[PDB]
């Protein structure tokens, strides 16, 4: 059958948000306040397309 | 003369009901090999009304937002 494409790691690599777990739940309402005005451009478009190697811009 | 004139029959009237008897089994007899040859070809390829066995119904599939993003 049809092989798949991936992309490679030229594109996969953003520098992490490399805080733990515990100061991320807690910064939780604030972080829904300023930003995650553009995450759901992110999310519907998760929804819409079940693809991910499409969304991660 | 009175014997065949009392009790029996013409022969037009048994000859023309032999000939319409002929047509009527004819009518049958067509039909029902017919029928045969539509009932093995619909058997075989089933793209007639009669054998089909049911499907699922689609009307319960019900596309919707879930929960995971990848289904």
């Amino acid at each position: 059958p049809g092989i798949v494409e991936l992309p490679s790691l030229e594109d996969l690599k953003v520098q992490e948000v490399k805080v733990s777990s515990s100061v991320l739940k807690a910064a939780a309402h604030h972080y829904g306040a300023q930003c995650d005005k553009p995450n759901k451009e992110f999310m519907l478009c998760r929804w819409e397309e079940k693809d991910p190697r499409r969304c991660l811009e | 003369r009175w014997i065949a004139r009392t009790f029996f029959d013409a022969p037009e009237k048994n000859y023309e009901r032999t000939m319409a008897i002929l047509q009527i089994e004819s009518e049958k007899a067509e039909l029902r090999l017919k029928e045969l040859e539509v009932r093995r070809l619909m058997r075989a390829k089933g793209d007639g009304p009669w054998f089909q066995y049911p499907t699922i119904d689609k009307a319960l599939i019900d596309h919707s937002p879930k929960a995971t993003p990848d289904n």
